[PDB]
C-alpha cells in the first residue's frame, strides 16, 4: 500500500524509429492533492530518460542517486550511457537496498546511441529488468494503462502516431484512477529531435 | 645499478635493490639449501616418483617421525626440502587449501591449482616486510583424470611450474644436470624406469650406495591414485634390482 | 636521534628514559610552593609574566578541582589541562555514585593512574604518546583534616608537609624545611610561603606577580583575590 | 651485521639468528632428559635451586598437560610456563571438540606450529625454551616428543635438553629402553641425571621426577617418594666407584 | 605471531624529488624477459618469449600470455608472481564491472583499475611496488587497443612498443618496421622478428608465446599456429 | 619496525617538512601546465610530455580532466597521484550536487583535496601526493575563476599563474605581459602561445606538443572544449606571423 | 649496544637486556621482607621518603582479605598488578564464593607479565612482589620479578641491599617455622634492619608491617601499631 | 593505524617536535592584535605580491562565528584545518548551549586541539600560532594568542609571524591608553607596528576590524592607504616640531 500512497503513472511506448515517454503530473498525500506539475520524468542523457512512479521522496532520491552514478560514469568512460547500460546500473542501484527497498518501479525509454535503435523496459521495486518491444507500463492504474496499450499500441509508428497512442493511453487510463491525472507530460524523442507536451486533461 | 649495489634496507626487508633485486628471496633460497638434504622427483609415463634421503643421525630418535614425505589429499603427496618447521606450516596449510577447495567447489583439487595457491602465499610473504619468507621448497605429486602424472614445485619467491623431473636442496644443480641427461635420450619410461631413474640420480649426486633406511619414497600411479610411501621391503626389492645391474 | 629508542625502553639503570626527560622537563617550570597546617593547605605559586602586554590573571597555575580541594601546577600547563580535567571528572563521578566528597589521597590516585599510560604499539589511536611533562601539588580538606599531596609524572604520588616544585624547587625546600613546624598556623604558612617566593623568584614580588589559594575546614576552595594579596604583602 | 635484530630477517647465508640465539639461551639452562620405556615414559629434571630461601618444589620443571601428557622444560621458566598453558588449552579444545583425550602426535604438532609462528614476525620474540612431550595409553603406546625453540617436533626414545645433553645422550644411548619397564626407567634416569650434574658448577639441586604409563594406568604424575628415593640412592651408590 | 603489518610508505621521495623504489621496480621490469605488443587495423597481437633454463620444465603448464576476459588479454615483463596477484586482480575487477554493468568491461578502464592498484601498492605502508610491467590488449566497438602500464601506476596508449631487455633496440626496430593499415597477420610476423632481434640461440614454437585480440576475441595462439608463423619467417 | 620508518610526517630541525619539499621537486621536475583568466572565459595549456612516434591517440586529453559540467583541472606531477585526486575531486563533486542540487564552487572543491592533500600531510605515516593541480571553472557567485594547488595542501586564487618545468620564467612573462582587466579569451590565448613558446625551448612549438583547454559560458551554459589541432596550428602560425612583423618593425 | 633497547630481541649470549633493566629498577627500590611461620605470613618493608617533610611512601597494599603484597620498583607497575589481583580476587569471589588460592593468582600475575616481555613496543613490569597469603594450604610467600619468573620462598627479601636480609634470613630459617607470631615479626624486623645504613636505625616513621594469618585477616600496621612489634627488638649487632 | 610516537621527550627535557613547530610559525608573516576600548584590530603583513594573485583567497584573516575572528601565522595548511574545526565547534556549541561562545572558551577549544595533536601517536603538531579576537556577550573586547604547544594566554596587544620580536617591543613602548582613545588611533597603532617590520609603506599590509555586536570588517587598500597617509603626516608634523 506504499506504492499507492502518493499515486502516478508513468507509460513507456515504442515506435519505428523514436520512443515515447510519459507520466501523470499530480502530486499528492492519500486523497489530497498538494501540487499539480510534480516531476518523475528525468533526462538521463541526449536521447535517455527515466520515469519513476512510486513513493515520491523514493523517486526525487532514486532520481538524485541515479545522477550521481550516471555522473561519474561519464566522466570516467568519457561516453554518454547506452540505454541497456542505464537499466543495468538502475537494476544494481535497486538491488542494492534488497532488503530495504525503494519504492519506485522506474521505467527507461531512450535510443541506442550510435544506432538509435528504440529502447524500453521497466523494473520492480528491487530491479528485476523487464525488456518488451511494444509498451511499458507503471503506477497505480497499470490495469487501464495494459488495456489502452494492448488495444492501441501498434508496430512501426510514426512519430506522430505513436505521440497520439500514448497520449489517448495515458489519458484514459488516469481519468479511471483517483489518485492519478492533473496533467499529463509527454516526451517524444526522434533521432534528431525531443519534442515536450503537456495534454489537456481533467482536474478532478 | 651496479651487480653488488645496495641501497637503505634492502639487505633486510623485501624492497629493491638498485638493480631490482630481493635479496631476502634469495637468502630465503639458501635457507633452502641449509636443511642438508637433496629430493629428486620424476615423472613417468602413468606414474610420479618422489625420493628423498633420509636422515637420523642418532639411534635415540625414532626413524618413524623423521619424515620429508606427506600427503595432503588421498591422492596428492608432497616432500619438503629446506627448513622443517616452515616445511610442516607449508603442509599444513596446503593440506587446508586442498580440503577447502573440496568442500566450496566438489571435487579434488587439481595438483597445479595447490601449487599455484601455495605460490601465491609465498608471493604474498615475498612482497610484505612485516614477515619473512618461508625457507622451504616443496614438490607437488598427482594423478590427473586428463593429463596423467603431474610434478609441480613451487619456491619461495612466489614462482611454480610444472616438470618431467627435478630436484631440491643441495644437490640439485647436479641432479638437473643428471636429469637433463637421462630426459634428452627420452625413452618411454615404466614404473619400475621411474622409481630406477630417481633412485640412480640420487645415488650418482651423492655418489653413495643406498640402503632401504637411507631413502623414502613416495608413489602415485594411474592404476592407483592414491599416493603411497613405499616400505622398507620395496625399497629394498628396488635397490637389489638396481645393484644387480 | 631521539627515535632510536621506543617510548617504553628501560635504561641500564632501571629507569624509563621518557620519564626522566619528563622529570627534567619539570625543572624548567615556575615554583610552586604548598603548605599543610592544622588549619588548612596554603598554595602559591609564581606566574612568571615575561610581557606588560600579558594579562596575569590568563595565567591559571592554580585551579579548582572542587569545592574542598585545589591544584598547583608546574612544567607544561598545557599538559596539565587534561590531568585537571580528569580529576575534576572524577571527583564529579564519585559525587554522582556515592553522594559525598572525594579524599585528596583518591583523588590524587586517580589522576596519578594516568600517567604511565603512554606507549606506541598495542594501543589506540589516539592515547598518550610521552608521559606528562608537568608536576602537581594537591591541596585540600576531607574527612582526614587538610591535606597536601605531590604527584610527578612516574606516577608516584605521596603525602608531603611542605613542599615545593618548579625551577628553584631545591633552594625552596630547604627554606621549606627550616620554616615549617607542626604547629604553625595558616597566616604563618601563607606569610613563609610569600617570603621563599620572593626569595627565590628573579622579579620583583607583587600582587600580579604571584597566585595564592588557600582551603580550609568550612570554607571552600579561596583563591585571593588583588586587594588581600596586597594585603598580606605589606607586611614581608 | 645487523641481520641478526628480527626473526623477519634472513642472513646473507641463509639463517635466522635470533632463532639460533633462543636456542642459546635454551643451551644455558639445566639438563631435562626423558626416556620411552616399553611401557611408559619417565621425566628427569636437574632442577638446580639458587637459594636455600626457596621452598623444595618451587620452579618446577615438570608440568601437567593433560590427564596423560607430562611437559619436561628446559630455559626461560615464564616461556615454558606459557607453552605449557598453550598445550593445555590445545588439549582441552581438542577434547571439547571431538571428544576424545589428544594423540601426542597430533598436541605435539599443534604446540610446535605454535612455537614456529613466533619464528617469522619482527613483531614477537621467538620462545628461549625446548620441552620434550610424553605419554602413554592403551591404543598408541608410549610416545615421546620434543620440540625445540625453532619449532621442529620429533619423536625419540630418549632425549634431552639443556646446559648437557651430549653427555646424557652418551648415557642414554647405553640403555636398552625398549625392553625395559618404568621401574628400572627411573632409576637409570636417576643415575644419569646425577653423572650429568656438575657439582663444581652448580651448588645444589633437586631430583624431580615422574612419568606415565600402564603403571600409572595412563595418567601422567609425579613419581611416588618410596621409588624417587630408591632411584635416588641407588644414583648416589652407582656415582661411587 | 602478529598480524600487524607497517603501516608506514616504503616508498618516499628523494631530495631531488624521486621515488627511487619505483626506480629499481623499472629496473626489475628492464631485466625480464622481452615482450612485445602491436596493434594493427583489426586486431592487436601480444608477442613474448619463454624459454626454459632447462628441458626438465612442462612448457604447457603455467602461461605468461594470459586472458582477462573474452576480449581482453594480458602479457608481462618482469617477476612472474607479481603478475599471476596482477591477473588475478584484473580478472575480478572485470568481473565486478561485469556484474555491475552487464556488459563486458572497457579495455581502458580495465587498464585504469590495475594502474590504481598498481598505485595503491606504490603509496599505501608496508609494500613495495610491483617488478612487473604489463602489456594489455583488447577490442571494444570495433576498436583494437593496447595500453603498457608501468610499476608506477601510469599507464600509456601504445601503437607497437616492447618491454623487458633489449627494449630500446625493440622500440626502434618497431620504429622502423610499424605502420599503420597493417593487418593481423602482418603484425604477428613483425612480432615475432621484433622478438628474433634480441633472441638468443633458435626461437622455435615453444619458446615463445602469442596472444591475438581481435573481433572475435582474445585467445592464445596454439604452438602449431605459432610454428607455422616462425616457419613463414 | 621503527628503524625502517622514514618518519615522512615529522617536522625538520628547521621547521620544515622534508617530503613536502620533495614532492615540491617532483612538481618542478614535470612539464609545463599553464592558466590565463579573461574576461570571456579561462584557458588552460599544458605541455604534452607523452611525446613519441609510437603513442596512440589520446583519448581526451593527456594533462587536462573535466572534474564536473562546470569545471576542469590539469595536473603536474606523479600521474597516478594525479589520477587518484581527480577520481576524488569528481567523487567531491558529485557529492555536492548530490546534497544541494546545485554545482558545487570551485573554491570548495579545491578546498576539500587540499584538505585531503594535508591530511596526508599531517598524519598517517605515509608520502604525500607529488601533484600540483591547475582548476579553471565558473560558478553563479564568482564567475570565472583560476585556481593552484600544491602538494603540501596549499591554495590560492590567480588570473594567471604556471606550474611544473621553466615555471617561474613563465610566471614573470605573465607578469610582464597579462593586462588585468582587459584580457579576451584571443588575447589570453595568444599570451598562452608566446609563453609555451618562450618556456618550451628545447621543443620546437607545434600542435602536437601542446594541449590547450578553454572554458566558455554559452546560453547560461558552460562549454569545456578542447582545441583542435588545427586550431592550435593556426594560433602557432599567427604567433609566428607576429613575431615576424614585430621583428621587420624593430 | 644493538640488542638492549628492544625486549623482542636476543643478544647473542642467549639474554634479553631489556628484562635484565626492569630487574635493575626492582632493585633500585626499597628494601623489603616476607617470611612464613606455620601459622602466619608477615610481610615488613622499610618505607623511604623523598624529605624531611614528606610521607613514607606506601609498600604494602591490600589484595583480599587472605592476600597481601609488598613492592619494589616502578609504583604504577605495582598498582597495576594490584588492581589486576584484586580484580582476579572479586571474580574468584564472585563466581566460586570462596578466596583464590594464593598460588593460583601467583600463576596468574607469571601469566600476565610473561606477555608485555614478547612483544615489539612492549617493556616489562619494573616492579617486584612479595606476596604474603593464606589458604587451605597454610601461609604462603611468593616472590614476582619482571622476567615473569615467580618463586615459592620459606623467606625473602627484595630491594636496594636485600642480600644482608636474604642471609639473616639464612641463617634463622630453621627457627622461622616453629616462631610465634611476635618472635617471627622481630626476626622479619632485625632481617630489614640488617639492610639499613650504620647510622640509621628502625622507627615508627620507616617501617610498615603486614600480617595474615588463619584466624587473623590481612592487616597493615603503620605508624602507631608497629610500637608493640619495635618494642622488645634489641640493638644492632654490628 | 599509524601509531608512532612522533612527539617525545629529549635528554634535556625539551619536545623537538613542539619547538620545531614554533620554528615554523617563525616563518610566517607577521600578524599584529591590538585590543581596544569598544574595537579590535587584527593585522597580517603579506610576504609577497605577484600582482597575478587573487587577494580573496589568501586572506589570513578569518571570522570564526559573529563575534569572534582570528589571525594566524605559520602553515596556512594547517590554519585552515584549525580554523574550521573551530568553525564547527562554534556552531555546535551555539547549537548545545544556546549562545554564541566566548572568546575565552573558543581560545580554550583550539589549545586543547593543538595539545591533542602534540600529545597523541602517529602525527606532528600543528605549525600555527593564533591570534583570536572579538567581544564578549556583555561587550568587552577579547584579545588571545595561542601556540603550537597549546598554552594561550590573553592579551592587550601582540604579535605573531616573523620580527615578532620587534613588533612586540614596539607594542610595548607604544600602547598606552591615550593610544587607544578612538578607533582611528587603534588602527594607526597596528598599522604603524606592521610598518617597521613590512615595507613599501603599506602596500603588503591587511588590516581586519571588529566593532561591538557588528559583522567582521575588511578594509580596502583605499582605506589602508589614507591610514598610512595620516600616520606620515602625524610623523612629519612631530619631526618639524620638536626638531
Amino acid at each position: 500500500s506504499i506504492m499507492s500512497y502518493n499515486g502516478g503513472a508513468v507509460m513507456a511506448m515504442k515506435g519505428k524509429n523514436c520512443v515515447a515517454i510519459a507520466a501523470d503530473r499530480r502530486f499528492g498525500i492519500q486523497a489530497q492533492m498538494v501540487t499539480t506539475d510534480f516531476q518523475k520524468i528525468f533526462p538521463m542523457g541526449d536521447r535517455l530518460y527515466i520515469g519513476l512512479a512510486g513513493l515520491a521522496t523514493d523517486v526525487q532520491t532514486v532520481a538524485q542517486r541515479l545522477k550521481f552514478r550516471l555522473n561519474l560514469y561519464e566522466l570516467k568512460e568519457g561516453r554518454q550511457i547506452k540505454p541497456y547500460t542505464l537499466m543495468s546500473m538502475v537494476a544494481n542501484l535497486l538491488y542494492e537496498k534488497r532488503f530495504g527497498p525503494y519504492y519506485t518501479e522506474p521505467v527507461i525509454a531512450g535510443l541506442d546511441p550510435k544506432t538509435f535503435k528504440p529502447f524500453i523496459c521497466s523494473l520492480d521495486l528491487i530491479g528485476c529488468p523487464m525488456v518488451t518491444d511494444d509498451f511499458v507500463v507503471s503506477g497505480t492504474c497499470t490495469e487501464q494503462m495494459y488495456g489502452m496499450c494492448e488495444s492501441l499500441w501498434e508496430p512501426n509508428m510514426d512519430p506522430e502516431h505513436l505521440f497520439e497512442t500514448i497520449s489517448q493511453a495515458m489519458l484514459n487510463a488516469v481519468d479511471r484512477d483517483a489518485v492519478s491525472g492533473m496533467g499529463v507530460i509527454v516526451h517524444i524523442i526522434e533521432k534528431d529531435k525531443i519534442t515536450t507536451r503537456t495534454l489537456k486533461a481533467r482536474m478532478d | 645499478m651496479s651487480r653488488g649495489s645496495s641501497a637503505g634496507f634492502d639487505r633486510h626487508i623485501t624492497i629493491f635493490s638498485p638493480e631490482g633485486r630481493l635479496y631476502q628471496v634469495e637468502y630465503a633460497f639458501k635457507a633452502i639449501n641449509q636443511g642438508g638434504l637433496t629430493s629428486v622427483a620424476v615423472r613417468g609415463k602413468d606414474c610420479a616418483v618422489i625420493v628423498t634421503q633420509k636422515k637420523v643421525p642418532d639411534k635415540l630418535l625414532d626413524s618413524s617421525t623423521v619424515t620429508h614425505l606427506f600427503k595432503i589429499t588421498e591422492n596428492i603427496g608432497c616432500v619438503m626440502t629446506g627448513m622443517t618447521a616452515d616445511s610442516r606450516s607449508q603442509v599444513q596449510r596446503a593440506r587446508y587449501e586442498a580440503a577447502n577447495w573440496k568442500y566450496k567447489y566438489g571435487y579434488e583439487i587439481p595438483v597445479d591449482m595447490l601449487c599455484k595457491r601455495i605460490a601465491d602465499i609465498s608471493q604474498v610473504y615475498t612482497q610484505n616486510a612485516e614477515m619473512r619468507p618461508l625457507g622451504c621448497c616443496m614438490i607437488l605429486i598427482g594423478i590427473d583424470e586428463e593429463q596423467g602424472p603431474q610434478v609441480y614445485k613451487c619456491d619461495p619467491a612466489g614462482y611454480y611450474c610444472g616438470f618431467k623431473a627435478t630436484a631440491a636442496g643441495v644437490k640439485q644443480t647436479e641432479s638437473t644436470s643428471f636429469l637433463e641427461k637421462k630426459v634428452k635420450k627420452k625413452f618411454d619410461w615404466t614404473f619400475e624406469q621411474t622409481v630406477e631413474t630417481a633412485i640412480t640420480c640420487l645415488s650418482t649426486v651423492l655418489s653413495i650406495d643406498f640402503k632401504p633406511s637411507e631413502i623414502e619414497v613416495g608413489v602415485v600411479t594411474v592404476e592407483n591414485p592414491k599416493f603411497r610411501i613405499l616400505t622398507e621391503a620395496e625399497i629394498d626389492a628396488h635397490l637389489v634390482a638396481l645393484a644387480e645391474r | 636521534s631521539e627515535y632510536d629508542r621506543g617510548v617504553n625502553t628501560f635504561s641500564p639503570e632501571g629507569r624509563l628514559f621518557q620519564v626522566e626527560y619528563a622529570i627534567e622537563a619539570i625543572k624548567l617550570g615556575s615554583t610552586a610552593i604548598g603548605i599543610q597546617t592544622s588549619e588548612g593547605v596554603c598554595l602559591a605559586v609564581e606566574k612568571r609574566i615575561t610581557s606588560p602586554l600579558m594579562e596575569p590573571s590568563s595565567i591559571e597555575k592554580i585551579v579548582e578541582i572542587d569545592a574542598h580541594i585545589g591544584c598547583a601546577m608546574s612544567g607544561l600547563i598545557a599538559d596539565a589541562k587534561t590531568l585537571i580535567d580528569k580529576a575534576r571528572v572524577e571527583t564529579q563521578n564519585h559525587w554522582f555514585t556515592y553522594n559525598e566528597t572525594m579524599t585528596v589521597e583518591s583523588v590524587t590516585q586517580a589522576v596519578s593512574n594516568l600517567a604511565l599510560q603512554f606507549g606506541e604499539e598495542d594501543a589506540d589511536p589516539g592515547a598518550m604518546s610521552r608521559p606528562f611533562g608537568v608536576a602537581l601539588l594537591f591541596g585540600g580538606v576531607d574527612e582526614k583534616g587538610p591535606q597536601l599531596f605531590h604527584m610527578d609524572p612516574s606516577g608516584t604520588f605521596v603525602q608531603c608537609d611542605a613542599r615545593a616544585i618548579g625551577s628553584a624547587s631545591e633552594g625552596a625546600q630547604s627554606s621549606l624545611q627550616e620554616v615549617y613546624h607542626k604547629s604553625m598556623t595558616l597566616k604563618e604558612a601563607i606569610k613563609s610561603s610569600l617570603i621563599i617566593l620572593k626569595q627565590v623568584m628573579e622579579e620583583k614580588l607583587n600582587a600580579t606577580n604571584i597566585e595564592l589559594a588557600t582551603v580550609q575546614p568550612g570554607q571552600n576552595f579561596h583563591m585571593f583575590t588583588k586587594e588581600e594579596l596586597e594585603e598580606v604583602i605589606k607586611d614581608i | 651485521t645487523g641481520y641478526d635484530l628480527s626473526a623477519s630477517t634472513f642472513s646473507p647465508d641463509g639463517r635466522v639468528f635470533q632463532v639460533e640465539y633462543a636456542m642459546k639461551a635454551v643451551e644455558n639452562s639445566s639438563t631435562a632428559i626423558g626416556i620411552r620405556c616399553k611401557d611408559g615414559v619417565v621425566f628427569g629434571v636437574e632442577k638446580l635451586v639458587l637459594s636455600k630461601l626457596y621452598e623444595e618444589g618451587s620452579n618446577k620443571r615438570l608440568f601437567n598437560v593433560d590427564r596423560h601428557v607430562g611437559m619436561a622444560v628446559a630455559g626461560l621458566l615464564a616461556d615454558a610456563r606459557s607453552l605449557a598453558d598453550i598445550a593445555r588449552e590445545e588439549a582441552s579444545n581438542f577434547r571439547s571438540n571431538f571428544g576424545y583425550n589428544i594423540p601426542l602426535k597430533h598436541l605435539a604438532d599443534r604446540v610446535a606450529m605454535y612455537v614456529h609462528a613466533y619464528t617469522l614476525y619482527s613483531a614477537v620474540r621467538p620462545f628461549g625454551c625446548s620441552f620434550m612431550l610424553g605419554s602413554y595409553s592403551v591404543n598408541d603406546g608410549a610416545q615421546l616428543y620434543m620440540i625445540d625453540p625453532s619449532g621442529v617436533s620429533y619423536g625419540y626414545w630418549g632425549c634431552a635438553i639443556g646446559k648437557a645433553r651430549q653427555a646424557a645422550k652418551t648415557e642414554i644411548e647405553k640403555l636398552q629402553m625398549k625392553e625395559m619397564t618404568c621401574r628400572d626407567v627411573v632409576k637409570e634416569v636417576a643415575k644419569i641425571i646425577y653423572i650429568v650434574h656438575d657439582e663444581v658448577k652448580d651448588k645444589a639441586f633437586e631430583l624431580e621426577l615422574s612419568w606415565v604409563g600402564e603403571i600409572t594406568n595412563g595418567r601422567h604424575e609425579i613419581v611416588p617418594k618410596d621409588v624417587r628415593e630408591e632411584a635416588e640412592k641407588y644414583a648416589k651408590e652407582s656415582l661411587k666407584e | 605471531m602478529a598480524e600487524r603489518g607497517y603501516s608506514f610508505s616504503l616508498t618516499t621521495f628523494s631530495p631531488s624529488g624521486k621515488l627511487v623504489q619505483i626506480e629499481y621496480a623499472l629496473a626489475a621490469v628492464a631485466g625480464g624477459a622481452p615482450s612485445v605488443g602491436i596493434k594493427a587495423a583489426n586486431g592487436v597481437v601480444l608477442a613474448t618469449e619463454k624459454k626454459q633454463k632447462s628441458i626438465l620444465y612442462d612448457e604447457r603448464s603455467v602461461h605468461k600470455v594470459e586472458p582477462i576476459t573474452k576480449h581482453i588479454g594480458l602479457v608481462y615483463s618482469g617477476m612472474g608472481p607479481d603478475y599471476r596477484v596482477l591477473v588475478h586482480r584484473a580478472r575480478k575487477l572485470a568481473q565486478q564491472y561485469y556484474l555491475v554493468y552487464q556488459e563486458p568491461i572497457p579495455t581502458a578502464q580495465l587498464v585504469q583499475r590495475v594502474a590504481s592498484v598498481m598505485q595503491e601498492y606504490t603509496q599505501s605502508g608496508g609494500v613495495r611496488p610491483f617488478g612487473v610491467s604489463l602489456l594489455i590488449c583488447g577490442w571494444n566497438e570495433g576498436r583494437p587497443y593496447l595500453f603498457q602500464s608501468d610499476p608506477s601506476g601510469a599507464y600509456f596508449a601504445w601503437k607497437a612498443t616492447a618491454m623487458g631487455k633489449n627494449y630500446v633496440n625493440g622500440k626502434t626496430f618497431l620504429e622502423k618496421r610499424y605502420n599503420e593499415d597493417l593487418e593481423l597477420e602482418d603484425a604477428i610476423h613483425t612480432a615475432i622478428l621484433t622478438l628474433k632481434e634480441s633472441f638468443e640461440g633458435q626461437m622455435t614454437e615453444d619458446n615463445i608465446e602469442v596472444g591475438i585480440c581481435n573481433e572475435a576475441g582474445f585467445r592464445r595462439l596454439t604452438p602449431t599456429e605459432v610454428k607455422d608463423y616462425l616457419a613463414a619467417i | 619496525s621503527r628503524r625502517y620508518d622514514s618518519r615522512t610526517t615529522i617536522f625538520s630541525p628547521e621547521g620544515r617538512l622534508y617530503q613536502v619539499e620533495y614532492a615540491m621537486e617532483a612538481i618542478g621536475h614535470a612539464g609545463t601546465c599553464l592558466g590565463i583568466l579573461a574576461n570571456d572565459g579561462v584557458l588552460l595549456a599544458a605541455e604534452r610530455r607523452n611525446i613519441h612516434k609510437l603513442l596512440d591517440e589520446v583519448f581526451f586529453s593527456e594533462k587536462i580532466y573535466k572534474l564536473n559540467e562546470d569545471m576542469a583541472c590539469s595536473v603536474a606531477g606523479i600521474t597516478s597521484d594525479a589520477n587518484v585526486l581527480t577520481n576524488e575531486l569528481r567523487l567531491i563533486a558529485q557529492r555536492y550536487l548530490l546534497q544541494y542540487q546545485e554545482p558545487i564552487p570551485c573554491e570548495q572543491l579545491v578546498t576539500a583535496l587540499c584538505d585531503i592533500k594535508q591530511a596526508y600531510t599531517q598524519f598517517g605515516g605515509k608520502r604525500p601526493f607529488g601533484v600540483s593541480l591547475l582548476y579553471i571553472g565558473w560558478d553563479k557567485h564568482y564567475g570565472f575563476q583560476l585556481y593552484q594547488s600544491d602538494p603540501s595542501g596549499n591554495y590560492g586564487g590567480w588570473k594567471a599563474t604556471c606550474i611544473g618545468n621553466n615555471s617561474a620564467a613563465a610566471v614573470s612573462m605573465l607578469k610582464q605581459d597579462y593586462k588585468e582587466g582587459e584580457m579576451t579569451l584571443k588575447s589570453a590565448l595568444a599570451l598562452a602561445i608566446k609563453v609555451l613558446n618562450k618556456t618550451m625551448d628545447v621543443s620546437k612549438l607545434s600542435a602536437e606538443k601542446v594541449e590547450i583547454a578553454t572554458l566558455t559560458r554559452e546560453n547560461g551554459k558552460t562549454v569545456i572544449r578542447v582545441l583542435k589541432q588545427k586550431e592550435v596550428e593556426q594560433l602557432i602560425k599567427k604567433h609566428e606571423e607576429e613575431e615576424a612583423k614585430a621583428e621587420r618593425e624593430k | 649496544n644493538q640488542y638492549d633497547n628492544d625486549v623482542t630481541v636476543w643478544s647473542p649470549q642467549g639474554r634479553i637486556h631489556q628484562i635484565e633493566y626492569a630487574m635493575e629498577a626492582v632493585k633500585q627500590g626499597s628494601a623489603t621482607v616476607g617470611l612464613k611461620s606455620k601459622t602466619h605470613a608477615v610481610l615488613v618493608a622499610l618505607k623511604r621518603a623523598q624529605s624531611e617533610l614528606a610521607a613514607h611512601q606506601k609498600k604494602i597494599l591490600h589484595v583480599d582479605n587472605h592476600i597481601g603484597i609488598s613492592i619494589a620498583g616502578l609504583t604504577a607497575d605495582a598498582r597495576l598488578l594490584c588492581n589486576f589481583m584484586r580484580q582476579e580476587c572479586l571474580d574468584s569471589r564472585f563466581v566460586f564464593d570462596r578466596p583464590l588460592p594464593v598460588s593460583r593468582l601467583v600463576s596468574l600475575i607469571g601469566s600476565k607479565t610473561q606477555i608485555p616481555t614478547q612483544r615489539y613496543g612492549r617493556r616489562p613490569y619494573g616492579v617486584g612482589l612479595l606476596i604474603a597469603g593464606y589458604d587451605d594450604m597454610g601461609p604462603h610467600i611468593f616472590q614476582t620479578c619482571p622476567s615473569a619468573n615467580y618463586f615459592d620462598c620459606r623467606a625473602m627479601s627484595i630491594g636496594a641491599r636485600s642480600q644482608s636480609a636474604r642471609t639473616y634470613l639464612e641463617r634463622h630459617m630453621s627457627e622461622f617455622m616453629e616462631c610465634n607470631l611476635n618472635e617471627l615479626v622481630k626476626h622479619g624486623l632485625r632481617a630489614l634492619r640488617e639492610t639499613l645504613p650504620a647510622e640509621q636505625d628502625l622507627t615508627t616513621k620507616n617501617v610498615s608491617i603486614g600480617i595474615v594469618g588463619k584466624d587473623l585477616e590481612f592487616t597493615i600496621y603503620d605508624d602507631d601499631d608497629v610500637s608493640p612489634f619495635l618494642e622488645g627488638l634489641e640493638e644492632r649487632p654490628q | 593505524s599509524y601509531d608512532r610516537a612522533i612527539t617525545v621527550f629529549s635528554p634535556d627535557g625539551h619536545l623537538f617536535q613542539v619547538e620545531y613547530a614554533q620554528e615554523a610559525v617563525k616563518k610566517g608573516s607577521t600578524a599584529v592584535g591590538v585590543r581596544g576600548k569598544d574595537i579590535v584590530v587584527l593585522g597580517v603583513e603579506k610576504k609577497s605580491v605577484a600582482k597575478l594573485q587573487d587577494e580573496r583567497t589568501v586572506r589570513k584573516i578569518c571570522a570564526l562565528d559573529d563575534n569572534v575572528c582570528m589571525a594566524f601565522a605559520g602553515l596556512t595548511a594547517d590554519a585552515r584545518i584549525v580554523i574550521n574545526r573551530a568553525r564547527v565547534e562554534c556552531q555546535s556549541h551555539r547549537l548545545t548551549v544556546e549562545d554564541p561562545v566566548t572568546v575565552e572558551y573558543i581560545t580554550r577549544y583550539i589549545a586543547s586541539l593543538k595539545q591533542r595533536y602534540t600529545q597523541s601517536n602517529g602525527r606532528r603538531p600543528f605549525g600555527i600560532s593564533a591570534l583570536i579576537v572579538g567581544f564578549d556577550f556583555d561587550g568587552t573586547p577579547r584579545l588571545y594568542q595561542t601556540d603550537p604547544s597549546g598554552t594561550y594566554h590573553a592579551w592587550k596587544a601582540n604579535a605573531i609571524g616573523r620580527g615578532a620580536k620587534s613588533v612586540r617591543e614596539f607594542l610595548e613602548k607604544n600602547y598606552t591608553d591615550e593610544a587607544i582613545e578612538t578607533d582611528d588611533l587603534t588602527i594607526k597603532l597596528v598599522i604603524k607596528a606592521l610598518l617597521e617590520v613590512v615595507q613599501s609603506g603599506g602596500k603588503n599590509i591587511e588590516l581586519a576590524v571588529m566593532r561591538r555586536d557588528q559583522p567582521l570588517k575588511i578594509l580596502n587598500p583605499e582605506e589602508i592607504e589614507k591610514y598610512v597617509a595620516e600616520i606620515e603626516k602625524e610623523k612629519e608634523e612631530n619631526e618639524k616640531k620638536k626638531q
